[PDB]
RNA sequence: UAGUUGGUGGGGUAAAGGCCUACCAAGGCGACGAUCCGUAACUGGUCUGAGAGGAUGAUCAGUCACACUGGAACUGAGACACGGUCCAGACUCCUACGGGAGGCAGCAGUGGGGAAUAUUGGACAAUGGGCGAAAGCCUGAUCCAGCCAUGCCGCGUGUGUGAAGAAGGUCUUCGGAUUGUAAAGCACUUUAAGUUGGGAGGAAGGGCAGUAAGUUAAUACCUUGCUGUUUUGACGUUACCAACAGAAUAAGCACCGGCUAACUUCGUGCCAGCAGCCGCGGUAAUACGAAGGGUGCAAGCGUUAAUCGGAAUUACUGGGCGUAAAGCGCGCGUAGGUGGUUCAGCAAGUUGGAUGUGAAAUCCCCGGGCUCAACCUGGGAACUGCAUCCAAAACUACUGAGCUAGAGUACGGUAGAGGGUGGUGGAAUUUCCUGUGUAGCGGUGAAAUGCGUAGAUAUAGGAAGGAACACCAGUGGCGAAGGCGACCACCUGGACUGAUACUGACACUGAGGUGCGAAAGCGUGGGGAGCAAACAGGAUUAGAUACCCUGGUAGUCCACGCCGUAAACGAUGUCGACUAGCCGUUGGGAUCCUUGAGAUCUUAGUGGCGCAGCUAACGCGAUAAGUCGACCGCCUGGGGAGU
RNA sequence: GGGGGACGGUUACCACGGAGUGAUUCAUGACUGGGGUGAAGUCGUAACAAGGUAGCCGUAGGGGAACCUGCGGCUGGAUC
């Protein structure tokens, strides 16, 4: 029984660029395959794919720049239980603007770049660095 | 501790109270004596101190210190006393001013005056 | 909690209502803390803080509540009325003894309390109120003075030159060093204070006269423009300006061992004394008392009292629980918290915007006035809020439909000290009976108490009875935990493993509440082999209640009921997901050449090492103390005290 | 004269005061139970090393006092 889902996919890309991995595979969903959409673009990973038909899996391949991966930290904001809601005034900036803020607006899951530049607040989900 | 915690049982903050617990939050205070003993300090000291007891106008027989070089405290003479923690001796937790109202200050003094109530030369 | 909680009928009040009454009905509130106890006027704001917050409600402003104590109404637009009325009480005073009088929580003032808080001032000129509008009259609210280093801000207490580096002081290696260009000496300067002269602004009006407009039937009166003339200031010797005198009129306070800026001599010798903490003082004290010197601040400096910081030391932002304090003994479960995956709807959360509001002051920003500043003041932002509308739809909620990965059922199949109720064994111990046999047995560092010819120990035969269950037996099993080992029947719970169909999220955790709780102990009844607290004797011993020795009762055993704690231990809450390896072991399927002392792989347990990683360290390390989620319990210096 | 009004009378409501029985809170009390401290003193030597009988936790019984013994549990147990 598990209560939440998407601190179970960044759970499992820290893990892996520990053990030195590339290939990842867990379970998907319809937030989840758009999450990754974000990290593509922004550039932290190679691709992604939903290669299935009744338990639909998403393999996220990683990337090193050197030894060191290229995620260095990640955690999750609105945990199900706290459920973080921020306006465009109180909206956090991750590192001075050198990290990556993912928040869930009335426009689709877009960054904090993004967003910001629309006007549109809502709800914070990571910081990744 | 977790959110839903703190919710039903909020964090209370623990309380002090005064190390001077007559003169109820006033600095100085009057009282008449009773008696003036000489007693002993604690061990690693070796001295003979000056302790007068005293009963104020609250009606608590606190007893307290006299500084200085030498006193003239006869009993049932006024004194006004205030606060200071002497390290020292046990259960002395008041000073006596000097100077104010019978204790008349000390005499042949000339470095730091304006405590123990001398004058200028 | 019984006008208590509703209903009905009637009253009552400016006005809705148990506001009141008559019957009807038996409701209402409460762990989201009612009721009761203890304290306290709230608010805009002030004080700290980077911020979040934390304390606190002096002066200024808004609201409430009282006017010696307890009642009560009248008058009236509006009081259940601070200088009104009636009553009762307490307390002062008057009296011809019959009776009366009074209420500074208005401004001053006295007494008292206390560490502690001001003059029995000046006026109506200003702004305002009340009455009359006809001027005027009242005003201890206002506007002004007096007192108090009670606070913030500003200015003085001279400036330059001057080394014979003077006396004088202190220290010294006796050479000097230092106080020090500091003085003295010389040349200038005069703000403030003192003295003399001058001198605004706060003044708008009112009176009187004249004139022009509109009122009218009558520019008679009166109202209004305007003109002319006359009169007004408590402050007040006003701010301000000019002149005169002359360097004259004017500096303390704490500290100097470390935190902490700044040091050496002289007294004193565990004395006196010092202290915010560390701690100094027993005869050389950079800590006590002095003297030079020096550092901090200044018209002030120090101590005490009291808040917030530093304190991530109640941790929302921002901590912890293997051994430092801190995981309930373990389950099941109500309220509550959280929710796998596809569509569709909806708009309660959420975001964006608009309007109404959030008193003025205060804080902040840009300006403007007082010679500057404090102070006064114009414009803006802000007041994080709450409410009403409009739109968006990702996520959460709600609603409608589905899907099978969580969870549960049906079917084969294994393994087990998992429970409960009876039954039956064999070895050994003791008591008893009987034969043989005859001098010690037993015990201990060594002995003694004890047991023995009244035939013991030994030895053989027999009987009775009680409890425990060698070997197998193992880091081995099972159980939620405590616990559970003879064999068989009898009922009876759950786990593993395989195949296959079905239900379609049915799940997790759990304050309160409900259960099962080692051993010792307690109650009634059984039963009495050994062992054995209490106890008795011997020995050891300065002494020995103790260890050691010989005895020995409750108890241990069974049935029924109780108690509820343990180093109740993995000193580690339950549940879920990811993360290098290697060697073992229980049970179960696989694949596999087949003979295997087989092989490799995979789940459910249970052990030994180990890399990343974490950790104060020790050490854990797919059975985490690693990386992360959901809910709960608990910790806040040591004693006092789990009292 | 009626009407109406006043004053008296009387009932309701109500303050002071008086009665009984309770709670709760301070003030104090002959004698008693512990605790903390101190520096002198007497009795011992329980614990820390296998502290000279391995310690501790629960529970019962006993004892001038630390403590001793019984039953069960624990390693926070050292020698091999």
């Amino acid at each position: 029984s598990m209560q939440d889902p998407l601190a179970d996919m960044l759970t499992r890309i820290r893990n892996a660029q520990m053990a030195e991995k590339t290939v990842v595979s867990m379970p998907s969903s319809k937030l989840k395959a758009a999450v990754a959409k974000v990290l593509k673009d922004e550039g932290y990973i190679a691709d992604f794919q939903i290669s299935s038909e009744v338990k639909p899996q998403l393999s996220i391949e990683l990337k090193y720049f050197e030894g060191k991966p290229v995620i260095e930290e990640v955690k999750r904001i609105s945990r199900p239980g706290l459920r973080q809601y921020k306006s465009v005034e109180q909206l956090p900036k991750v590192r001075g603007g050198l990290g990556v803020s993912i928040v869930s607006t009335n426009k689709g899951v877009m960054t904090d770049r993004a967003a910001r530049a629309a006007g549109v607040g809502g709800e914070v989900l990571c910081t990744v660095f | 501790a977790t959110i839903n915690q703190l919710v039903r049982k909020p964090r209370k903050r623990m309380v002090d109270k005064s190390d001077v617990p007559a003169l109820q939050n006033c600095p100085q205070r009057r009282g008449v004596c009773t008696r003036v003993y000489t007693t002993t300090p604690k061990k690693p000291n070796s001295a003979l101190r000056k302790v007068c007891r005293v009963r104020l106008t609250n009606g608590f027989e606190v007893s307290s210190y006299i500084g200085g070089e030498g006193h003239n405290l006869q009993e049932h003479s006024v004194v006004l006393i205030r606060g200071g923690r002497v390290k020292d001796l046990p259960g002395v937790r008041y000073h006596t001013v000097r100077g104010s109202l019978d204790t008349s200050g000390v005499k042949d003094r000339k470095q730091g005056r304006s405590k123990y109530g001398a004058k200028r030369p």
